[PDB]
């Protein structure tokens, strides 16, 4: 059991170290197990897709909860309904936006869902009428299709006695997804009375939240 | 004297530093330096000094 | 001079307006200095205040 | 090659200590590449606002979700409209609440928002009358503005 | 103040070790204040309802995120409404799913 | 609504608060005026909340 003086924890020459400076050195280094970091620890931002044991960052947190919103689209102006008689028809949008990174894309008509799971998704369409004479009563019916002619999942159906001033279909609630599924928003459309008339849809937004 | 940063972009170990722009001190030992690898605050114990621009 | 002597934090900057509506329910701005010695001088002191109107 | 017998890993002594106790020491530390911390890691909390490389604690996760709230806005009771005719009208608040340290703030009747971005607003009212006969019909239009008479997202035409 | 040469750092072996390489084998690990960990750390996935200063992952934060839905219920047919003059009903419900480890039912 | 043979759908979206242990109920109340042997019916119910504190 050879011995020597203990040499400072700042030493930094040549001069034999003991096991006394070595563990006061080590004094102030972190362990694997349950190490209580204090001041500004610093790690790096992980892709927002990744889903392990890594370390997740501030940055990363704030990236990962601003990219719940999926997709969303805006439709301004008016499009004509081209047919009557509870025909299924798809509604085409002008803007769109979707979230990176993730797979999830939007097309004209159409969302490709790039993660399947729960869903918060809300629909919004304005109908009405322009020129001649205004019907007298209009019904309206909306899905949440899988497919163009999709009926899957029925949101909501109204009815109104004067289209002339146009009215507004809104829904909000919880949806369920698969990877890659091609999501359409349809509507179907009867108007009884008048004449002359054509019906328009404006005020289009659809968006979807991630939830699970 | 007027000081300069000096970056310069290197891969390995065992290689000279030219610091002739950080006008460091003409004494051999005082090593009035600090080693930035990455844009963060690493050790310079590992960085002998020979000369002073060197 | 030429690395720095600290970092300083962001902080919400200060902004100029006016005194009145808007400074009633902001908890979250400075005022700024401008604003204060212009609505101040508007003020009548406790000591020697020469009252005008 | 100077040697010497190498001590206990746990030694705190004046002994010599040697490389192969310097590691087997070091062995028990997290390295500052890809360290695997298991047990009970914990750090410093950062703010709900910090947005770097700082790590983010379980508590820092919890009050950020927490913080998506924005504002909230509940009138109950009751008010009659100022004017028919497709006046634009504020419809004012009587309680409400703020999320705290985003700079979002709530009065009366506005909305002072603390940051832009996308948000998820939702809107909900009932219009009735009071007194006299009831008229026949009544339409509504519902806006979301940028002014006291603000039409920048008309949302909702009910009749 | 005995002196001998410097190992080198990637020595294992019995030879006396020095101050200097005790710094430079230390210079590669991480301090207990303000470190800056490189690479790819990982660090254990706490419980999902955790709120203390322990370490979050990433797996932590998804499921944190994906959990914010408390409930939801779906009923589809017909229920037949038991009584008129605003006598308040119960909607019920077919199908129901809940988060689980909070407690919640349905 | 006037035309109950299709019905309306009635539908909303907005932050309630809650306390732990809380057993919440989604209740309905229906009128009919008019008509004669008909049955109201309820369906495509869905009721869901979403934590935001």
């Amino acid at each position: 059991a050879t011995a020597n003086v203990s040499p400072s924890t700042a030493d930094n020459t040549l001069a034999l170290a003991t096991t006394a400076y070595v563990k006061a050195n080590l004094a102030d280094y972190a362990t694997l197990v349950s190490p209580i970091l204090t001041g500004d620890p610093r790690a790096v931002t992980t892709s927002v897709t990744d889903n392990d044991t890594s370390i997740a960052t501030t940055a990363h947190v704030r990236a990962f909860a601003n990219s719940r919103l999926a997709f969303n689209a805006f439709r301004g102006g008016q499009q004509g309904v081209p047919s009557l008689n509870y025909i299924t028809t798809v509604c085409q949008f002008t803007s769109s936006a979707v979230r990176s990174g993730w797979g999830d894309n939007f097309s004209s008509n159409r969302w490709l869902v790039g993660q399947g799971g729960t869903y918060y998704v809300s629909v919004t369409c304005r109908f009405a009428t322009t020129g001649g004479t205004p019907p007298t009563y209009m019904d309206v019916l909306l899905f949440v299709g899988l497919s163009p002619t999709g009926v899957e999942n029925f949101v909501i159906r109204q009815q109104t006695n004067y289209p002339s001033f146009g009215y507004t279909l809104t829904w909000s609630g919880v949806l369920f997804f698969n990877t890659n599924d091609n999501v359409y928003l349809t509507y179907q459309a009867q108007a009884i009375g008048g004449g002359g008339y054509a019906v328009v849809i404006e005020d289009a937004r659809f968006n979807a939240i991630q939830l699970s | 004297m007027a000081t300069s940063n000096v970056v310069v972009s290197r891969t390995g170990t065992g290689w000279t530093v030219d610091v002739t722009a950080c006008n460091l001190l003409s004494d051999t030992g005082i090593k009035d330096f600090i080693v930035l690898h990455n844009a963060i605050v690493v050790s310079n114990v590992t960085y002998a000094k020979t000369t002073a621009t060197t | 001079d030429l690395n720095g002597a600290g970092l300083v934090a962001s902080t919400p900057t200060p902004q100029n307006d006016a005194y009145g509506l808007v400074w009633a329910g902001d908890t979250f701005y400075p005022p700024t200095r401008k604003s204060v010695y212009d609505k101040i001088e508007t003020l009548a002191t406790k000591s020697g205040a020469v009252l005008t109107g």
